[PDB]
């Protein structure tokens, strides 16, 4: 009976039109009945979901919808499952001042421009919490092949990324602009745009 | 000084020993303290660290919050979860650079009036799952940047009219799980900005007009407490009826 | 009674200036029965060059013993298969793990620096960010170096699934405007295997 | 069984699109229809039971073949195989001179197998070798001049056999040779350490 709390996505706690949530799951555990309680901030809820079951893998998960923005205002959740005694976990978004992050956008290196598709890069530095969202979209619609780091801790005390989206080299040398969209707690409207082009 | 001559309570000397891993100037050197649920009583000397501006305190055993008065660079200040009984008068009037502001569950059995006002760069202020019963009226009034306002799980008997007046900014206003009976008539009128409205678990007395026409005009603001949008979430009193069906 | 296999450091096998070791970790051995058998096989033959460390108490009330194991040559590049066994009382049938370099074919990292946006110069310091794509396995180590000596304050990027199934990660050197400004050359020094010599190392300055 | 593998990698024309097939320690005893599969360049079957490598004998462009711990007890048609892994086997001697195709061959494992003898010249026919392994046979008879024709070879293992000499001269790229457990800065031991007492005389365990 082994108990964990998965925080949501970022992407669901900063698009807002998606609905973000937060996932218990207990593995290890013959009785594979467990009651799940929840608690946001110290109180009961009910609305929590629990989906069918899954060595003999015991993954049976609860997932709880966010109320709004009770993730980034840094609510407290805690999952609470029975059979031993009650197993309790708490998760909340990562105390610390919030820092504004810096988004730049870099071209390809000469020296890839000999290849069939180009790499564009944007470089997001100094932002916290690491919650973050990152997209690509180029004359009005979105871009799709693109790949985007994990954060990681920096010599500040903050955190950076990198996304990389990938375009044929015709479709860069030709001048088209592609923006890189960024979303975080800590900008104006949870948003900027970063734009390069050739 | 050492760790152990300016904090008198063992938890607050454990997390200023944490933090630095003193010299005036190495306790003026502390921007922010994160010191939830460290078991702890007292914050006796937080007086000495001017420039701090964040403080997590929460999940702790608070009673006295008086040596906060002049920490005039806070910002955020989280103190849910602790044991403050009332509030003292006038004890956020120098924290004029808060922008959140968070007593989530303490024991708070009043409010006194206007002890908000000096707070008008607010965005964040929760109130929710205390002991109040009234408000102060127009204690939301100087909160002119305010884009939260939560009260649930309170005592609440009945709101002041126009107890909302100068929150047009806010987007987010939680009420579900009070004693609420009715609401002056144009209490929300004003509140222009309003996306997220929390009503349910309420004895609505539907004997009822104004908020059954308030919700119908605004059927997309009430949610009840699953997320999803519903405005038939606020119930009337002993039939159980819908309010928004009268 | 849990055991963690861990592999060499791709630095050490890539330089063997260093000496590389797969590491293999057991906790929760405690009290009642502290004694630990390790056996260790490569490529499937039993082999007895382990020396294993003494064993630690920590705050958990429990021990933490390990074993440590030496890579000879270039057996992890190789593919050998190195495997660990526990045997300790507290437990039914001995407990076993294998570790081994991720099989499939290897490719050749392509190496590009870029230098910093230009809204980035308007600032006290600046990023030289190094791209590293197409490698195979994830196996690799990245460093900077300046005039020939090295730059220390770089952060890297841990290795990315890509869309085609290799892998690719940036490295951030931060330096101060004025040394990129200047016209320093810096470097992003890569060691894999699937390059000449287990080297490359690509340069980026300005020069008007 | 094997088709597992094939519908894992293919999550006709789709044959031709398998360029890597990654499928060991499963259960495979039959590689049959391998042959369908032309454009395909590495092969990981270590820890199957097969016997029989005819179904492979016409895949021409693979460049990594890995057979660990199988059954047996044909190359001519690879040659632009470069690594062939072949240990753990049970194959008691090796056709007069099958290696000699495979010209860009550079790694070569036939550890712990059951090899008493060695045809002469099988060796001479691969100049760009950089490893080669013997360890943990029946040697006994190491033919002369077999290490000759042999320039580029910097690792080369016969621990654990049975030599008691070699014809003097059959030994430059050389750094890591291995030499311990026969009963007679380059040399090393079991345990990654050069070590040139480890060469024991027969008996008299006398170093020399
Ligand atoms: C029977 O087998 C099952 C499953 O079998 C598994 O799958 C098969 C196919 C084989 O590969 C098997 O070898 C393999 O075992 C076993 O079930 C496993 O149980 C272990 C713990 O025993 C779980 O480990 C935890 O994993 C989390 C992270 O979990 C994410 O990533 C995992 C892969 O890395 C993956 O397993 C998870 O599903 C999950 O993936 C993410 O999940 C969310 C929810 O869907 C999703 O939104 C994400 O997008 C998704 N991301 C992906 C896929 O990339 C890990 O964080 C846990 O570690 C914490 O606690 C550890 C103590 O065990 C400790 O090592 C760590 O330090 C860590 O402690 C925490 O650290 C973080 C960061 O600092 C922080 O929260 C705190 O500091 C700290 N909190 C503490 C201490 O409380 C943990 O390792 C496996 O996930 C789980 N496998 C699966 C698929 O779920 C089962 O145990 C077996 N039964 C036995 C042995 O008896
Ligand atoms: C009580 O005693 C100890 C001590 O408690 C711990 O120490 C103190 C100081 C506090 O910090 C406590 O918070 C803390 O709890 C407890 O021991 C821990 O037990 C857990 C699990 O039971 C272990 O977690 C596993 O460890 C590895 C990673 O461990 C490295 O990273 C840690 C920090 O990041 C570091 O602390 C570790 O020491 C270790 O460090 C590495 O060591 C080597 C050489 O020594 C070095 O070369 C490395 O560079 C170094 N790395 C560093 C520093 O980063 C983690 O990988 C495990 O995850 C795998 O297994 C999970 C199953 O639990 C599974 O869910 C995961 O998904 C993952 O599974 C594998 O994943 C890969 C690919 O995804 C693949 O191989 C397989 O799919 C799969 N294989 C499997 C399942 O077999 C896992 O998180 C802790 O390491 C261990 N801590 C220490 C110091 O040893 C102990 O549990 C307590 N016992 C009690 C309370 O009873």
């Amino acid at each position: 009976p082994s108990v964990f709390l998965f925080p949501p996505k970022p992407k669901d706690t900063l698009m807002i039109s998606r609905t973000p949530e937060v996932t218990c799951v207990v593995v290890d555990v013959e009785d594979p009945e467990v009651k799940f309680n929840w608690y946001v901030d110290g109180v009961e809820v009910h609305n929590a979901k629990t989906k069918p079951r899954e060595n003999s893998t015991y993954r049976v998960v609860s997932v709880l919808t966010v109320l709004h923005q009770d993730w980034l205002n840094g609510k407290e959740y805690k999952c609470k499952v029975s059979n031993p005694a009650p197993i309790e976990k708490t998760i909340s978004k990562a105390k610390g001042q919030p820092r504004e992050p810096q988004v730049y956008t870099l071209p390809p290196s000469r020296d890839e421009l000999t290849k069939n598709q180009v790499s564009l890069t944007c470089l997001v530095k100094g932002f916290y919490p690491s919650d973050i969202a990152v997209e690509w979209e180029s004359n009005g619609q979105p871009e799709n092949n693109y790949k985007t780091t994990p954060p990681v801790l920096d010599s500040d005390g903050s955190f950076f990324l990198y996304s990389k989206l990938t375009v044929d080299k015709s479709r860069w040398q030709q001048g088209n602009v592609f923006s890189c969209s960024v979303m975080h707690e800590a900008l104006h409207n949870h948003y900027t745009q970063k734009s390069l082009s050739l | 000084t050492p760790i152990k001559q300016i904090f008198p309570d063992d938890a607050f000397a454990e997390t200023i020993k944490a933090n630095l891993k003193v010299t005036q100037n190495e306790l003026n050197s502390i921007d922010q303290i994160i010191a939830n649920n460290s078991d702890i009583k007292s914050v006796q000397g937080i007086q000495y660290l001017p420039n701090v501006r964040y403080l997590a305190l929460g999940g702790n055993k608070l009673h006295d919050i008086s040596a906060l008065k002049e920490l005039t660079n806070l910002t955020y200040l989280e103190l849910k979860w602790n044991q403050l009984q009332i509030l003292p008068n006038g004890v956020f009037d120098k924290l004029t650079n808060l922008k959140e502001l968070v007593l989530n569950s303490n024991q708070l059995q009043s409010l006194p009036d206007g002890v908000f006002d000096k707070l008008t760069n607010l965005t964040y202020l929760n109130l929710a799952h205390n002991q109040l019963q009234s408000l102060p009226d127009g204690v939301f009034d100087k909160l002119t940047n305010l884009t939260g306002l939560e009260l649930c799980g309170n005592q609440l008997q009945s709101l002041p009219e126009g107890v909302f007046d100068k929150l047009t900014q806010l987007k987010d206003l939680r009420l579900y799980q009070n004693q609420l009976k009715s609401v002056p008539d144009g209490v929300f009128d004003r509140l222009t900005s309003l996306q997220y409205i929390w009503l349910h678990d309420n004895p609505w007395d539907c004997t009822i007009r104004y908020l059954s026409e308030w919700i119908n005009k605004h059927s997309g603001v009430v949610r009840n407490s699953a997320g999803s949008v519903a405005p038939d979430s606020a119930k009337c009193s002993g039939s159980g009826k819908p309010v928004r069906s009268i």
